[PDB]
RNA sequence: GGAGACGACGGCGGGGGCCCCGGGCAGAGUUCUCUUUUCUUCUUAACGGUCUAUCACCCUGGAAACAGUUUGUCUGGAGAUAGGGUUUAAUGGCCGGAAGAGCCCGACACUUCUGUCGGGUCCGGUGCGCUCUCGACGUCCCUUGAAAAUCCGCGGGAGGGAAUAAUUCUCACGCCAGGUCGUACUCAUAACCGCAGCAGGUCCCCAAGGUGAACAGCCUCUGGUUGAUAGAACAAUGUAGAUAAGGGAAGUCGGCAAAAUAGAUCCGUAACUUCGGGAAAAGGAUUGGCUCUAAGGGUUGGGCACGUGCGUGCGGUUAACAACCAACUUAGAACUGGUACGGACAGGGGGAAUCUGACUGUCUAAUUAAAACAUAGCAUUGCG
RNA sequence: GAAGCCAGAGGAAACUCUGGUGGAGGCUCGCAGCGGUUCUGACGUGCAAAUCGAUCGUCAAAUCUGAGCAUGGGGGCGAAA
């Protein structure tokens, strides 16, 4: 697992051929937000202060990117 | 009926030792149904078999006993067993000492109370065991600085 | 100067006559000690009844609820009710009394 | 109590008889009737 | 000179505060990035273009 | 050329885990009286990123009024101290992993099928503790404590290399692939060997709390057992464990056996001696409980004048002062119970001599452990 | 409580005395382990074709121990019985 601290670097790993999927985690106790990317070798993690910004960089990520909500259960 | 088994799943089950498992005594067909790791799940979750508390061990008696010897109680004569050496060793005694001194010694010449020439000679007073403690070395310094004032008054 | 608040809501067997909100306040203050003393209230702790079964304290000490919790279960057992009488946290500062479960026999 | 040997299991483990509450309260002088304790009770 | 206490203290003290600004001042960097996301969209599908 | 790749022992320092202490939320037990109580959960992997961590190395400079410095006396004109740096080394801090997990608690639903939803999972402290590991030292040797597969660095400069662009880049990301067995269970008062489900034998890790010097003995927690034909009675003689008035070895081949001694603090300790010992020689005084007193530590922190939280130029060693934090030993005193105070447990009887083998060590598995054997030392013989 | 080391007091120096430090030894008390001294011991068609209890020797090394390997009956191995 790695973080991203680079938006740009980010961004250019959601439009990596290899990221086949991605997941956003809130985190509402310490108030921030993940963006965590699933590439072939890595999942990059993103750690932003949860804002109106944060949640409009899904937006800017592509389209064709499935991205989910983590619930609070992982029900297996 | 036996539920050796159900005994057995039930401790793997809850994670305890199968001397915590208790399987209700008025249900035991119900119990002797369950042959799955599943069906015991379901037992617990109805209550069916519960996880024992640990039996007890308190510390209390041990804390009090603490207290009372850091306040000075059982020290005697009469319940010491082992030699002063095996309780307190020397050498022990003596290494808290010699860092106590050293450090007290560094922070004097690092602040500039006493001189570099001084510190040497105090270093090797104080491994030579001229002092029993800080308090003495002290007292040695300040009686070597009245001196030293005194000798610069007169010259 | 800090404020803590706790809820004593023993309303349920207030209303089945079983418990006695009078004498249950009558024990917290007699009860309750501050450092270390019974009867040292003051203006440190005000114990009082807000309607409806509910004991209410105000603390401006170190007050915990597991202390005001335990003082419960000292009561009941005093009252005979330990048996039949379960405390439990149902929110933050809120202890409430109820019934254990009852099986028809 | 057999504390040295074992816990005691906890109450809220242990179902309890809607009899034994009955008689329980109506020793301590409770009007059993007039709570109703048969809608509380669970079969 | 040799140095006392209280300064080798000082030099600590001054190198964690230096430690502790760098890494509010690369939040703030985030942060700046985060409200410029659209634009670096843009510019990364440009050089992708 | 380096790694692989290396003895035993001693104390010291760093780190993980365990143990211990305080607060907080939640749950449980106690509750005649007392107990803001006693107990339980409160966790964070591999793999990575980043910032740091003894040794050592580099730069300035030139040290006697020698200095630095470890518990342990080593280092320095072959360049110390000081000041500033560079680095080997994480089981350290923070972050990703990762709270979504695990754990604790609560509220509903539930013939079963099945569950669903809330709340929390936090903050500190300590150490001659236990265990593993790392580091720097030190001691011992007529003893100096593997090899190979394998991996890397360097010397050399053969080749291969560009603007039709080239690239033979140990960088990042991306693509493809990874065969064969073995894997249950026991490891022992019933899974092995002893003809057996035999009180024998059979190689290893991990190892909690109290007492205490202590993986001694005794009691307890987790986890395991409650398995070894049973019931009744209490004769003789037994086996095992005990006591006994007065005398105290009169017993017996022979003090065999038992009893007596025993921990710790303090006083004191002969002949002989290879000077190292003898020695805990001998012979004495003490030890409970309670309430106090004293001593033994750590961390942080100095006034001006300018430039502006750092740089100089000064000035002062009573910080010999304040604030905060912390643990276990040692000594002294009063009071108090007593038939006992190392109250169980644990735990030398001692002395005067003789013979004998120098000592430590070894052997007759299943009748002899010894003046027997070996040993270091000494002497002889043979061999260039 | 051996060398080495520190301090103090002497001595012209060599050295001498006192207090510390240090941690040597086929040293010593003693737990496990290893061994096997004693007892009118238990057992004596035994739990056992050598076992059981108490007691005892040794316990940082000439200590204890596993696996792999070597030595084979005119032999081996033997701190030697």
């Amino acid at each position: 697992p790695q973080e991203v601290s680079d938006i740009k670097k980010f961004i250019e790993i959601c439009r990596r051929k290899d990221a086949s999927s991605a997941r956003i985690k809130k985190n509402p106790k310490t108030q921030q937000i993940k963006f965590k990317v699933r590439c072939q070798r890595f999942l990059y993690t993103l750690v932003l202060k949860d804002s109106d910004k944060a949640e409009k960089l899904k937006q800017s990520l592509p389209p064709n990117l499935q991205i989910k909500d983590v619930p609070k259960r992982n029900k297996r | 009926v036996n539920l050796r088994t159900q005994k057995r799943l039930a401790a793997s089950v809850l994670g305890c030792g199968e001397g915590k498992v208790w399987l209700d005594p008025n249900e035991v067909s119900e119990i002797s149904n369950a042959n799955s790791r599943q069906s015991i799940r379901k037992l617990v979750a109805d209550g069916l078999i519960i996880k024992k508390p640990v039996t007890m061990h308190s510390r209390s008696r041990a804390r009090e006993l603490n207290l009372a010897r850091r306040i000075g109680r059982h020290r005697g004569f009469g319940k010491r067993k082992g030699t002063a050496d095996a309780r307190m060793p020397q050498q022990v005694l003596w290494m808290r000492r010699q860092r106590v001194l050293r450090r007290l010694l560094v922070k004097y010449r690092a602040s500039g109370k006493i001189d570099k020439h001084l510190y040497h000679e105090l270093y090797h007073l104080a491994k030579g065991n001229t002092f029993k403690h800080k308090r003495a070395l002290v007292e040695h310094i300040h009686r070597a600085k009245a001196e030293k004032a005194r000798e610069r008054q007169i010259k | 100067k800090v404020t803590k608040k706790f809820i004593i809501n023993a309303s349920q067997p207030a209303s089945d006559k079983i418990f006695d909100v009078s004498a249950f306040e009558k024990f917290l203050n007699e009860r309750i000690k501050v450092d270390g003393r019974v009867g040292n209230l003051g203006d440190v702790i005000k114990i009082s009844q807000i309607g409806d079964g509910k004991v209410e304290i105000i603390a401006h000490n170190d007050l915990s609820g597991r202390y005001l919790k335990y003082l419960t279960k000292k009561f009941l057992k005093k009252m005979q009710l330990r048996d039949w009488l379960r405390v439990v946290a149902t929110s933050k500062g809120v202890y409430e009394l109820k019934f254990y479960n009852i099986v028809n026999d | 109590k057999s504390l040295k040997n074992r816990a005691i299991i906890p109450r809220k483990a242990v179902k309890k008889p809607l009899s034994q509450l009955e008689d329980h309260l109506d020793q301590l002088g409770v009007d059993t009737e007039a709570i109703g304790l048969r809608a509380r009770a669970q079969t | 000179r040799r140095k006392t206490k209280a300064e080798r203290n000082r030099i600590k003290r001054r190198k964690e505060e230096e430690r502790k600004r760098k890494h509010e001042e690369a939040m703030k960097r985030k942060q700046q990035q985060l409200e410029q996301a659209k634009k670096i969209a843009a510019e990364v599908e440009e050089r992708e273009r």
